[PDB]
């Protein structure tokens, strides 16, 4: 599949190419309930489905809705594996 | 053909059975947050299908093996119905997609086609209608034999 | 676990306890146990090896 | 809601149920093996505790509902032995149980 | 000896009010108890003894087919003026060394 | 007991408090497996508060290392005892002597 | 089926009727089920109470539901909510199938609606 390992120093817009969002708020979780927040550390709409093929609010509960983002928080339905690397 | 009460009683045992064997699914998904996300909410759809103990499920597993070992197709649709919980029409679709144009000769004429989805329903239905009727007096004695 | 001798062995072989064997080879037990048809489905084999 | 201690359980056989008391606790001296159930603990998942509109319609319809789960304390795997003593500590203001 | 059911006792790891000994020492003393049986293959023996003193082998309810061989073999000492033991001692035939765990 | 002793076994058996030592010289009144009752001799008996000695033995309880710690009476009834003498063989103690 | 003028007419009658009863101005002698509801707290209300007790005397469950909606003033959605809470598994030829399970919420909503329409329908000429 792949040959040699190459490294280089990081360009800024390379780092912009890597991301999917900007973190802005210093919280991480609710503590009151147990939810992840809008643009905190553990974010859904930046990082993805904390649940499995399902939204934060649970808008798209089935495997049929695969492909479209949500609207009550705006998260794309994928696996929960995908929050390991975004 | 079997009766209505038998269909009820045996039907309850079989849904407990396929519920039990469905718990021996290879792998699910979940996460590391969702359980903490889960205990303090009320979910709604309780997908937890109830099952019997291991004694009954093992026993009637020996029963269903003991009769149904001869046809693997009928066994497979049996696990389709109770294990996955899928409907008759759904496996009419799954089965109808790959029924294989095996050149069955109808009362219309020589034809090269799948039997229809209108055909495949009563194909399915005559299988398990006979199948429960086959396994019923065996199982009904089997609880009595432990008894 | 802990070693001990048992000198009656030949050298191309070693002792092994039944419990550790029955734990280490569980998927093989599932495989051949499915083959012989002693239990059809998997969870049946789970409770058989339990 | 809270969690409960009694011998009521969903969906295990009468084998483990043979060796509890009426309160859900093994008797002193019942010899057990691994995987046996010492204390049947369950959670009411789906308990309501709502407004008197609820308790109104509970008086109207009956109390049937809000029963699910189980987290019984089970014997660790491979160990066996004999129960010799039970200790129960109870938070104050909570109703003490019969075996206590 | 095969198994012993002493009356007011839930299990071997507890005591009994009225005797100096633990249960555990008592039944290990019964492990060395020898006896002769003729007409049966299993039998149940019974002892009932109160009053201050040592509990000998004599206090069992003997029969014509069973026969103790060593009457002096002590079991325990009652220490209370009014306490008693009442066990039933199941005894059967056999051959070899059999631990309690390998049965059934 | 061990045959080839080293003379220290009395000292370490006593000074370990896992045995129960007669605090005063007396005569045994009542032996039991659980408790033990000593009639105090008159000379060591205090003038006010005559009294008797009652020691309660430690039965089966869990150690720090999950082992059985237990005490057994080693004395008979109707018997003179000495102030500073062993009464209860604790765990791995025999007749006032330490024995592993 | 009733019409909507009958709906609003007898609806207003059950509004002042339940507002009349629920204050406690009605006696035990009309029903032990009316008494049951009064355990859980003018001639117009007694005339209509004879009517409604006469027609809905025989069921008492939808009669109590009728008291919950009109006497107490509860929303339909909460009634179907608790009714879905007290559900038992039943045989229905479902969208899923004729298996035996607890029904959905929207089914319970349908049932409160139809027991409402049939209840009002059986009341109205009386
Ligand atoms: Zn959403």
């Amino acid at each position: 599949e792949f040959d040699a390992i190459k490294i280089a120093l990081a360009s800024p817009d390379m780092i912009r190419s890597w991301s999917f969002g900007e973190v802005k708020k210093p919280e991480t979780i609710n503590y009151r309930t147990f939810k992840p927040e809008r643009d905190g550390l553990f974010c859904a709409r930046i990082f993805g489905p904390v649940k499995d093929y399902e939204c934060l609010c649970g808008k798209y509960k089935r495997l049929k809705h695969r492909g479209v983002i949500c609207e009550k928080c705006g998260v794309e339905v994928t696996q929960t594996k995908v929050r390991r690397e975004r | 053909n079997l009766t209505k009460e038998q269909h009820e009683w045996l039907n309850g045992w079989l849904e407990l059975w396929g519920a039990w064997v469905y718990s021996g699914r290879l792998e699910k998904r979940m996460s590391s947050v969702i359980a903490k996300f889960m205990e303090s909410v009320e979910p709604g759809r309780v997908m937890t299908r109830p099952m019997c103990n291991d004694d009954d499920g093992m026993l009637i597993s020996q029963v269903v093996d003991s009769v149904m070992y001869i046809d693997k197709k009928a066994f497979g649709i049996l696990l389709s119905y109770y294990a996955h919980g899928s409907s008759k029409h759904a496996i009419a679709s799954y089965y109808h997609r790959v029924a294989r144009p095996r050149k069955m000769l109808c009362r219309g004429g020589g034809r090269i086609q799948k039997p229809s989805l209108a055909t495949c329903r009563r194909e399915v239905d005559e299988i398990l209608n006979a199948s429960l009727f086959m396994i019923y007096p065996v199982l009904d004695s089997a609880f009595k034999n432990r008894k | 676990s802990v070693i001990t001798v048992g000198p009656y062995l030949r050298l191309h072989q070693c002792g092994l306890p039944k419990k550790m064997a029955l734990e280490l080879f569980k998927p093989f037990i599932y495989g051949k146990l499915e083959l012989r048809g002693l239990a059809t489905t998997i969870k049946a084999a789970k409770k058989m090896v339990e | 809601g809270p969690e409960e201690i009694t011998a009521d359980i969903p969906n295990v056989g009468e084998a483990a149920l043979s060796k509890l008391d009426e309160s859900g606790i093994v008797y002193i001296g019942a010899e057990v093996t691994g995987g046996d159930i010492l204390v049947g603990k369950v959670t009411p998942k789906g308990e309501t505790q709502l407004t008197p509109e609820e308790k109104l319609l509970r008086a109207i319809f009956g109390e049937k509902a809000s029963d699910v789960k189980d987290s019984s304390l089970r014997v660790p795997n491979g160990v066996s032995g004999t129960v010799i003593d039970v200790q129960v500590f109870t938070r104050d203001g909570v109703e003490k149980d019969k075996r206590a | 000896v095969t198994e012993v059911e002493i009356d007011g006792v839930l299990h071997e790891y507890s005591t009994k009010e009225g005797v100096q000994e633990d249960i555990l020492e008592i039944l290990l003393n019964l492990k060395g108890l020898a006896v002769r049986v003729q007409g049966k293959d299993e039998v149940i023996l019974t002892l009932n003894k109160s009053g201050i003193g040592p509990v000998t082998a004599a206090d069992i309810t003997h029969d014509g087919d069973v026969e103790i061989v060593k009457p002096q073999h002590v079991i325990c000492h009652l220490t209370d003026e009014n306490a008693s033991i009442s066990m039933r001692i199941k005894v059967q035939r056999g051959r070899g060394y059999v631990p309690a765990s390998t049965r059934i | 007991k061990p045959l080839v002793g080293t003379g220290m076994e009395r000292a370490v058996a006593v000074d370990s408090g896992v045995t129960a030592v007669a605090k005063r010289g007396g005569v045994v009144q009542y032996v039991d497996a659980s408790r033990i009752v000593i009639k105090v001799n008159e000379d060591e008996m205090y003038p006010g508060e005559a009294g008797i000695d009652i020691y309660n033995l430690t039965k089966y309880t869990r150690s720090n290392q999950n082992t059985c710690i237990n005490q057994m009476p080693c004395v008979s009834l109707g018997e003179p005892v000495e102030r500073g003498d062993v009464l209860a063989d604790g765990p791995s103690t025999d007749l006032g002597e330490l024995a592993l």
